[PDB]
């Protein structure tokens, strides 16, 4: 039988492999990329899991809005991005590394 | 005239740029390639699909023909001629034939010289049915070339009723032609005549108004006078600049002067005039 | 849920049955046909020469500020798709509310036409 | 089965999750993601979440493809051979146990009944019960998304907006305009006469 | 057999069965899509296109997809061999799977979900990856490059894709592909069909959808004169097979959504005839002849043009179009012409 | 019986599916391209082109074959999946012709790759070439089986 | 003479288009000077592509054969090859560039010493040129990773092939009247076996012709 603990169990393996890809990540700055919309992926799970359980449709309304912040995000992230491999030539993980002490 | 290295509108280097240039995106267009005719082996530098250099290899159909002529009569390499803008075998054939005529001061008849220009400038319809319709093809459009050869088709049946062959007639010879027409095949030619301007107005509707046909030739190839002295153009590829140079009227030969006709010319020199 | 079983389980069983198709289409020919492969044979194509290199190199996109701007553009057009369900029962807000919302986003649009972000890099 | 369409859609999810993160080819990586997004649509499916189920779906196939471009835009030079992974897994590990120990207690309030903003309808599809508060009850929210966005647009051609100023471009409406009455004209040249 | 149709098994069955009705009438029609598609271009181009193999061609294409299972399957050595499977299994597969939803009478529909369109949106743009992954895996200059031309189409059609039939859901008030159609059911045969109030948006969608299918004048991810044969230039035997049934099966769902759409689908152009699946597979099939004379007719786009189309004036014209629905359908204008619901 | 008949089936359908690589090199592939033109219309015999090898079944060696392109050719050839056939179009491909005794130029395209059919002249009419196709069709009828 | 441009023209014109993959030979071909390894009446025709000759009988090879030689040979940057008739050096100076240390041979005292003139003036510090006949080699330093014969050989001397390390590489032209085959052999079991790798034409080496008397 399948209940909330089910789905909040997904979502927090989701949660934690996409925080995960964060910081272990060395040679590619777009799979941070992926690892974020992971991470945002498990929230909404979580948003939805509720939501459902208790009958409410706030916490759908709330997923449309992740949603839309994560669009925002991934634009950014990609221009911010471009600008970074004009700059460096390359997209490494351990090339973002000048500013340090 | 060197684009390798980018240049943006806000004066923005790349640090790739600052490197030597070692791992370029080299391209083989052709030899097989359906725009490549064949034997073109033009290796392309791309540049997120710019063209920043073309290099044409050719020489993938030389055959030493002009050491191959250097063993033969005069007469044993006429064929020569038919097989190299192939196209159009005769009006390759008469170049031969008047260089010989020159040389030995021969007066050719009458009746050869206007058969002369008649299966001259069929070879014009002939090479411009082929020139305009696969060009059409090249930019997408199936149509045109079914339409257009044909018409071509029919054009090389007067080829073979002249000579007895539909591409590499040997048909003009030092002297003149080697065959009289029939009768009957000049009323066949009258008869085509007749009808051919409707297909002219069919590809035309096809294409020439044609949106996609615009923007695929409109300000694509731009020649300016100039550029044509640089390179050695002639024929349509000055006419399109809007220089009416022909050499039918420059250096008449034959009998072209008693004839009517216009020499088209193009105002923008690019690949729609 | 009944609507689950009626409509969606079906959706399901296709999707198992859309993917055994195909999946028996390619294997017709690996079972029948005859494999003779030779390193010429398997070597890649660039029109009868041998390719200068394969196709594992940075290549620039001369339409990426596009692609960025279609991520956006995307999440916009979404929330019309429950609006235009709900138009009946739309109340005065709900309605004009919409009628601000497209109007941000034409400001938008017409920043990025204006700026020049829709032609190719 | 639910139950069956559950583990389906749960391992599929958490395995590719897994694999985007830890896989070495980032194109490998790119259609892990989708598999993904497409596994969390099916278990939204599940809990009668129809709407968001499909809008996800319909926005991360375009996204994911956009992050293809970027991939292959930014491909490093060492494709064919492409850390403190030991203590990394262990912070993870007990992350996760935190978690699981967090949620098998799981109950909510005994008054979270009485304070759903939008109790859900049984007889009301789901897609026309959300657009009965979206635009209403949230319109302030609606709005703000709306310049979340535009701040978006805004950013990406700021940081990045640049155009080769060497390459030949035609301006496609004068190539519509382009008459061919007045481009091409036949020409009286007499003969013997050159330019 | 009431005993046993009411049954786990009897259910089992009766969506199997109903599963093969769709995969018989989908790849049944493909015989006779790329017939007629050929034969179409043939009588514009003064011949006569596949006549021998069969009564007057006939059985073309069955001559086609039988060689093609006896020839040879040649891998490049330096794809990626997984992606290169994938590629057109997902091709093939995920248009037909799009039909599930598809409905061809009252009650023929596999899946009658209230949120058909939006399934048919995830669907056909899943679709594209087949496209992209197929390009790329097959790691050759001239496939990577129709790859990335891939990606370009879908973000040329897909940015006003769902503005194009906004205005319809806003008529009917449903996402549901039957109300859709039955919205559309009135006393003037078809003047009560949605090409009528939503006209622009039938041209718009039409040219989106032949964007969509790969098709000229947008047949850009192949385009013979420029990539040899784009994506599928490694790809031989049935595995290219897959990749042309998945291109007419993605074009017949394209005939299928105009249909119902903007023409009524099931329903009768004229009152006295009735109602039925002849309806709807004849608008498809005159659909399917609108898409093989363009072909005939048009030359090619350069892909930096269709993005134009696209965004400069595909987006500002379903943009506004949907503007000015709202405002009809909201005051109810001509008497709610534009506002089919109850 | 069953095998025989097979090989029948698999002959029709490789008969009436016969696709060939979009390659021509001389005024041979004039010729050629008349041959598909509606005058003949060579594709309502099934028989279409395609521009990719990988995608063909038939090459017409239309032209001559020089040395420079004699590695070309035979690549192409080499990724034409199997069954692969190839006719020989016009005295160029078949023995050289015209320039038979030329530095540059392969005496005949069986010096390359095996050739099935034969067709002669300079060029061959498209009625001819259309002919020496029907022939290729007979030989395989006659000799098919699944290898080829 | 913008020797740069040429430079850049015959390594995109005449290398990369013949099957010359390795990008260290790329490299290594768009950065040395050609007109600088050229006798100084050749030097406006240092990019040609031709053998340029460099005494009666000896030849500076033409890019193309130059750049696919190299290219088969598979240099590592741990490799010790022998360069057998450097001429001035150009060969060497590219091998240089890839391999840890070249062994240059030259066998006439005039070329060897402005090898060694013209190799330092480049600041090339890997390869040592040593004078002495070609067909011997310089077995003090053997065995080599690889070797190149920069002119064509009728048969390459076992002298020669046994400075050669086991699984070490030899290319050499070999030359049958008006037909020259560069071929590529491996050392294995001791043994060089020889395989075709491709056509190209140059003059016969001193010291590398073969027995040729009377046959009835
Ligand atoms: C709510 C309604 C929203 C709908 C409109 C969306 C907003 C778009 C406005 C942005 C346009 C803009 O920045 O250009 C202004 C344009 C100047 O643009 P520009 O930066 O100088 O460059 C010119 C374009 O590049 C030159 O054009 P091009 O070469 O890129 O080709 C595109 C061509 C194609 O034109 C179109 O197809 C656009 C037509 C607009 C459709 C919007 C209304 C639809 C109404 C519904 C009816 C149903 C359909 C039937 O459009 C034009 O010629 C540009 C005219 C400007 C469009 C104004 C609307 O003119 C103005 O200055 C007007 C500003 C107000
Ligand atoms: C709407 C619903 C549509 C449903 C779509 C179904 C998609 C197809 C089924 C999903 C795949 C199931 C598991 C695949 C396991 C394959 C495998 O072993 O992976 C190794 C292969 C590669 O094997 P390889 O040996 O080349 O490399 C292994 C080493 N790495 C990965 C580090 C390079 O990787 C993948 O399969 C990656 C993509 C998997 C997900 C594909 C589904 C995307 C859907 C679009
Ligand atoms: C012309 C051929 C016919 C055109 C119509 C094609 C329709 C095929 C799709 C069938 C759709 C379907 O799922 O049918 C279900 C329907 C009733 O099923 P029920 O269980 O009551 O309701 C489902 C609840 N969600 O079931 C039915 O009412 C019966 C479904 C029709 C079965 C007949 C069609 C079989 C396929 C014919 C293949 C040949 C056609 C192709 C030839 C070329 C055409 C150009
Ligand atoms: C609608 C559904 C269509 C299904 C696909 C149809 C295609 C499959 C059948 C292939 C066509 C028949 C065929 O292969 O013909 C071979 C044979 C010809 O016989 P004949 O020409 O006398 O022998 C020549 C020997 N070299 O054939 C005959 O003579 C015909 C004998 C009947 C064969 C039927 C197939 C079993
Ligand atoms: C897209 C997501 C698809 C989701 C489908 C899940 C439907 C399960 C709903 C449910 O609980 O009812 C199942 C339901 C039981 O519901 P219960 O009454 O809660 O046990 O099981 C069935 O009736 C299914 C029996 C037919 C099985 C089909 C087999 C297909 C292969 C042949
Ligand atoms: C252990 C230290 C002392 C604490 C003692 C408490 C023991 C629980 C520790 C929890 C840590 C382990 C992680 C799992 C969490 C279990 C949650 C639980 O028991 O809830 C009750 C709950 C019972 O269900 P209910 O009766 O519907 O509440 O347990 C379950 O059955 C939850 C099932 C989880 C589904 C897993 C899905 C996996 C996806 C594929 C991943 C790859
Ligand atoms: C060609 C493919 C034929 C596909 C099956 C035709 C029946 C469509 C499915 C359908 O009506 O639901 C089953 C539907 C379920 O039972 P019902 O509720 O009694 O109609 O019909 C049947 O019982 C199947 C009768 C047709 C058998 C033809 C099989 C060959
Ligand atoms: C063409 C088939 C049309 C059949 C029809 O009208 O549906 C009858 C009927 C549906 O009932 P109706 O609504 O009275 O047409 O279809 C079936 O239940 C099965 C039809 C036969 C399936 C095998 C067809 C093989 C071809
Ligand atoms: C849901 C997913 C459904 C399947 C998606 C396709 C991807 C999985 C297949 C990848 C196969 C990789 C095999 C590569 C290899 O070297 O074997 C060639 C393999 C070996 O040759 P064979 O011994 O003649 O099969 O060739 C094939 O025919 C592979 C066909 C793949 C069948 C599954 C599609
Ligand atoms: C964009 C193009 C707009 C074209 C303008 C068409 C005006 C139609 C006005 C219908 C007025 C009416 O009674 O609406 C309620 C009326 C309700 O009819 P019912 O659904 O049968 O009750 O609207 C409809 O849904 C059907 C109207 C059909 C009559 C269209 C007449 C067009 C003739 C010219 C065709 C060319
Ligand atoms: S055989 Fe004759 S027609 Fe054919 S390519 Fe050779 S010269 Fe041209
Ligand atoms: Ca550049």
């Amino acid at each position: 039988m399948i209940g909330l603990t089910h789905y909040l169990v997904v979502g927090a393996i989701l949660f934690v492999t996409g925080i995960f890809g964060i910081f272990v990540n060395r040679k590619n700055v777009i799979v941070i990329l992926m690892s974020i919309e992971l991470m945002l992926l498990a929230v909404n799970i979580n948003f939805v899991a509720f939501s459902t359980h208790l009958g409410d449709l706030a916490g759908q309304v709330f997923t449309m809005f992740v949603l839309t912040v994560a669009a925002a995000e991934a634009a950014i992230g990609l221009a911010i991005l471009v600008v970074f491999f004009r700059n460096r030539g390359t997209i490494a993980v351990e090339d973002v590394n000048v500013m340090k002490g | 005239g060197d684009i390798r290295k980018n240049s943006y509108d806000d004066g923005s280097m790349d640090a790739l740029t600052g490197e030597q240039s070692i791992r370029n995106f080299n391209i083989n267009f052709g030899p097989q390639h359906p725009a490549a005719h064949g034997v073109l082996r033009m290796v392309l530098e791309l540049d997120g699909e710019i063209v920043e250099r073309a290099d044409p290899h050719i020489g993938l159909l030389h055959r030493g023909t002009e050491k191959l002529m250097e063993s033969r009569t005069y007469l044993q390499n006429l064929p020569y001629l038919d097989r190299l803008d192939y196209v159009a075998p005769m009006n390759q054939e008469h170049a031969w034939c008047l260089a010989i005529e020159r040389l030995t001061g021969t007066v050719i008849p009458r009746r050869a010289s206007l058969i002369r220009v008649l299966y001259s400038e069929i070879g014009r319809i002939l090479n411009h049915l082929m020139g305009v319709t696969t060009g059409a093809m090249d930019v997408g459009a199936l149509t045109p070339p079914l339409w257009g050869f044909e018409a071509r088709e029919e054009l090389m049946i007067f080829y073979e009723r002249a000579c007895g062959a539909r591409l590499h007639a040997a048909y003009f010879r030092p002297g003149g032609v080697h065959q009289d027409l029939p009768p009957d095949l000049l009323d066949d030619i009258e008869e085509w005549c007749e009808r051919f301007p409707k297909l002219v107005d069919d590809l035309d509707t096809l294409l020439t108004e044609n949106r996609i046909f615009k923007q695929r030739l409109v300000d694509i190839g731009i020649v300016t006078e100039a550029d044509a002295l640089d390179w050695g153009y002639t024929g349509v590829m000055v006419r399109g600049s809007g220089l009416a140079w022909d050499l039918r009227r420059s250096q008449p030969y034959e009998c072209y002067d008693e004839f009517d006709f216009q020499i088209p010319v193009g105002r923008n020199g690019d690949c729609y005039d | 849920m009944e609507y689950l079983l009626q409509e969606y389980l079906p959706i399901l069983v296709f999707l198992g049955m859309a993917s055994a198709l195909a999946i028996v289409l390619i294997l017709a020919a690996a079972v029948i046909a005859v494999r003779n492969p030779d390193p010429e044979k398997v070597s890649a194509y660039e029109c009868g020469f041998n390719a200068f290199d394969d196709a594992r190199m940075k290549f620039d996109v001369r339409f990426y500020l596009v692609s960025i701007l279609f991520i956006i553009f995307d999440l916009e057009v979404a929330f019309l798709f429950p609006w235009a369900v709900s138009f009946a029962s739309l109340s005065d807000v709900a309605f004009w509310g919409m009628m601000v919302f497209l109007a941000v986003l034409t400001v938008g649009f017409a920043y990025e036409w204006k700026k020049g972000a829709l032609e190719w890099a | 089965m639910m139950t069956f369409a559950f583990y389906l859609f749960a391992i599929s999810a958490c395995v590719a999750g897994f694999m985007v993160v830890i896989g070495r080819n980032p194109v490998h990586s790119v259609l892990w993601l989708i598999l993904a997004f497409l596994s969390a649509a099916g278990l939204f499916v599940l809990q009668g979440a129809e709407f968001v189920a499909m809008l996800l779906v319909v926005v991360y196939v375009g996204a994911v493809a956009v992050l293809f471009l970027f991939v292959v835009m930014m491909l490093d030079v060492d494709f064919a051979e492409l850390r403190y992974l030991p203590l990394a897994l262990v912070i993870g590990v007990v992350l996760l146990a935190q978690l699981g120990i967090a949620f098998s207690g799981w109950t909510p309030s005994d008054q979270a009944e009485s304070l759903r903003a939008a109790p859900v309808d049984a007889a009301v599809e789901n897609t026309l019960g959300l657009g009965l508060v979206l635009y209403d009850r949230y319109v302030l929210m609606f709005q703000l998304a709306g310049l979340v966005l535009l701040v978006a647009m805004i950013g990406a051609i700021v940081l990045t907006m640049r155009h080769r100023k060497d390459v030949k471009r035609q301006n496609v409406l004068e190539q519509m305009w382009r008459d061919p009455a007045k481009t091409m004209e036949l020409k009286d040249v007499k003969p013997g006469q050159g330019l | 057999m009431a005993e046993f149709w009411a049954s786990p098994y009897g259910f089992a069955l009766s969506m199997l069965l109903q599963g093969l009705a769709v995969i018989a009438f989908v790849m049944g029609s493909l015989i006779f899509m790329v017939y007629g598609d050929r034969k179409i271009w043939a009588a514009v181009q003064m011949r006569r296109g596949p006549n021998v193999v069969g009564p007057w061609g006939l059985l073309q294409t069955f001559a086609d997809a039988l060689k093609y299972i006896v020839k040879e399957i040649v891998i490049p050595a330096g794809a990626d061999k997984f992606v290169y499977f994938l590629a057109p299994f997902l091709s093939m597969m995920l248009a037909l799977f799009a039909f599930v939803v598809i409905p061809f009478d009252e009650g023929w529909v596999m899946a009658n979900i209230n949120v058909g369109i939006l399934f048919i949106f995830a669907a056909s743009s899943l679709e594209v990856y087949g496209v992209i992954m197929g390009g790329w895996a097959s790691n050759s200059k001239y496939p990577f490059l129709a790859s990335l031309r891939s990606a370009a189409q879908m973000i040329s059609y897909e940015v006003s894709l769902g503005l194009i039939i906004i205005g319809i859901i806003i008529s009917t008030g449903s996402m549901n592909l039957t109300a859709i159609v039955e919205a559309q059911r009135g006393d003037y045969g078809l003047l009560n069909w949605y090409w009528l109030p939503h006209l622009p948006m039938v041209v718009l969608f039409f040219v989106s959808a032949l964007a969509e299918c790969n098709r000229p004048p947008f047949d850009l991810v192949e385009a013979e004169s420029e990539l040899v044969a784009g994506f599928m230039t490694e790809y031989s035997s049935t595995p290219y097979l897959l990749f042309m049934a998945g291109e007419y099966i993605a074009m017949y769902l394209m005939c299928a959504l105009l249909s119902l759409l903007f023409f009524g689908g099931w329903l009768s152009p004229v009152p006295f005839i009735a109602d039925g699946w002849w309806w709807m597979v004849i608008k498809m099939w005159f659909w399917f002849y609108m898409f093989a004379m363009v072909k005939a007719i048009v030359p090619r786009y350069r892909y930096d043009q269709l993005m134009r189309i696209g965004w400069k004036v595909f987006l500002p014209l379903s943009l506004g179009w949907v503007v000015l629905v709202a405002i009809l359908a909201r005051y109810e204008i001509l008497g709610g012409f534009w506002a089919r619901f109850a | 019986f069953l095998l025989t008949t097979t090989e029948d089936i698999i002959n029709w359908a490789r008969n009436g599916s016969l696709h060939w690589m979009t390659f021509g090199l001389a005024c041979c592939a004039v010729e050629m391209m008349q041959t598909s033109m509606p005058r003949y219309d060579l594709e309502r015999f099934g028989t279409a082109p395609r521009a990719s090898p990988r995608q063909s079944d038939l090459m017409i060696v239309a032209g001559t074959l020089t040395n420079k392109m004699a590695p070309a050719l035979r690549k192409v050839y080499d990724q034409m999946p199997e069954p692969r056939y190839v006719i020989s179009m016009g005295s160029c491909a078949n023995g050289g012709g015209y320039y038979h005794y030329s530095y540059s130029v392969v005496r005949g395209c069986d010096r390359i790759v095996p050739v099935d059919i034969y067709v002669p002249g300079c060029p061959p009419t498209a009625e001819a070439l259309l002919y020496g196709i029907l022939q290729l069709q007979r030989r395989i009828r006659r000799t098919g089986t699944l290898v080829r | 003479t913008d020797f740069a441009q040429r430079r850049t023209m015959m390594v995109d014109t005449q290398v990369r288009p013949n099957e010359v993959t390795s990008y260290p030979v790329i490299e290594a071909m768009l950065n040395v000077p050609r007109e600088q390894f050229v006798p100084e009446s050749r030097r406006d025709v240092a990019y040609v592509g031709n053998n340029i000759d460099l005494a009666p009988g000896r030849v500076l090879l033409e890019p193309r054969t130059l750049g696919k030689m190299m290219d088969i040979l598979n240099l590592q940057n741990g490799d010790l090859v022998l360069d057998v008739g450097c001429g001035y050096g150009y060969s060497a100076a590219v091998m240089a560039r890839i391999a840890e240390a070249v062994v240059a041979v030259e066998e006439d005292a005039a070329m060897a010493a402005e090898a060694e003139g013209r190799l330092a003036a480049q600041d090339v510090f890997n390869v040592a040129v040593v004078q002495g006949a070609l067909a011997e080699g310089c077995p003090g330093q053997a065995p080599y990773d690889a070797i190149l014969i920069e002119g064509a050989v009728e048969q390459v001397p076992e002298a020669l092939t046994e400075q050669l390390r086991e699984g070490g590489r030899i290319v050499a032209l070999f030359r049958e009247g008006n037909l020259g085959i560069v071929r590529l052999g491996h050392k294995l079991d001791g043994r060089v076996n020889w395989r075709f790798a491709f056509n190209a034409v140059a003059p016969l080496l001193p010291g590398f012709a073969r027995p040729r008397g009377f046959v009835l």
